[PDB]
């Protein structure tokens, strides 16, 4: 083998799998969605004696999520999985990166944006903004912030939110407006009045879509880590001795819903 | 957050 020694010795054997799923959304004002798909990699931090083949089993088609196409390190029989859906390889040693893929069927929008906006006579807006948390509540999005974009003749934009902080970067010509956390199932709102200059009245404005970035702890996809075996046959050590560790990071991607 | 397997 050309990647991994042949006489590594760990006392603690140990591993770390991390499922990172970028998720990415673009939504019509009235609630249907437009495109939708997950970029996914798996990443393996590994430190276990000696030369062990892994098995590694997800919810590949309780639930079962569907993947779409995917690619591995080489380190995995490509023909384990052509037969079996059973993922098996000799992991190299280290951090490294299993697998990464795509999925489009069935996912979980982490964040549902309802945008309201009122034409207060030729000089205002008026706008209101809710997102909804459409997770687990026992989970908490962090890093949350809602971008709403603004028009050139924009004279000052005053703001109030119960939740979170919220700046208008003028030079960006938008608001953003940011939330630490967040937990699931759960609505928060922002209401805005955007004081307008007069404007050139034919060159008009087409309201640029609202994006969100986000960071959830579970896999947007519905990806399920369900087992990662270890076989070791050389060495007295075996599956009831590996501490073993999952943890889902889904971050935004493009996310837009329209206004 | 780094959950153990069950």
């Amino acid at each position: 083998i050309g990647w991994r020694r042949e006489g590594i010795k760990y006392r603690r054997n140990e591993l770390f799998l991390d499922v990172l799923e970028s998720v990415n959304l673009l939504m019509s004002p009235q609630g249907q969605v437009l495109s939708a798909h997950v970029s996914g990699r798996v990443v393996m931090k590994s430190y276990l004696s000696g030369m062990p083949e892994c098995k590694f089993g997800m919810n590949d088609k309780k639930q079962s999520i569907a993947i779409d196409d995917c690619t591995f390190h080489q380190c995995v029989r490509l023909s384990k999985f052509d037969s079996e859906r059973s993922i098996s390889f000799i992991p190299p040693d280290g951090e490294f990166e299993l697998m990464r893929y795509r999925t489009t069927k069935d996912i979980i929008l982490p964040f549902r944006v309802i945008p309201l906006v009122r034409e207060v006579g030729r000089t205002k807006l008026e706008v209101k903004v809710v997102i909804k948390s459409n997770f687990k509540p026992s989970l908490l999005a962090q890093k949350i912030e809602v971008r709403i974009p603004t028009p050139l003749n924009t004279s000052g934009v005053q703001v109030i939110c119960m939740k979170g902080k919220a700046k208008y970067k003028a030079s960006e010509n938008a608001i953003v407006w940011k939330i630490k956390r967040m937990a699931g199932m759960k609505e928060s709102q922002i209401s805005a009045e955007i004081e307008l200059l007069p404007t050139n009245d034919k060159k008009k404005w087409a309201r640029p879509p609202i994006s969100m970035n986000f960071e959830v702890p579970f896999a947007p996809s519905g990806l399920k880590v369900r087992y990662l075996k270890v076989f070791e046959p050389k060495l007295n050590y075996s599956d009831h001795d590996v501490i073993k560790w999952v943890r889902y990071i889904g971050r935004s991607g493009i996310y837009e819903t329209r206004c | 957050d780094y959950m153990p397997m069950s």
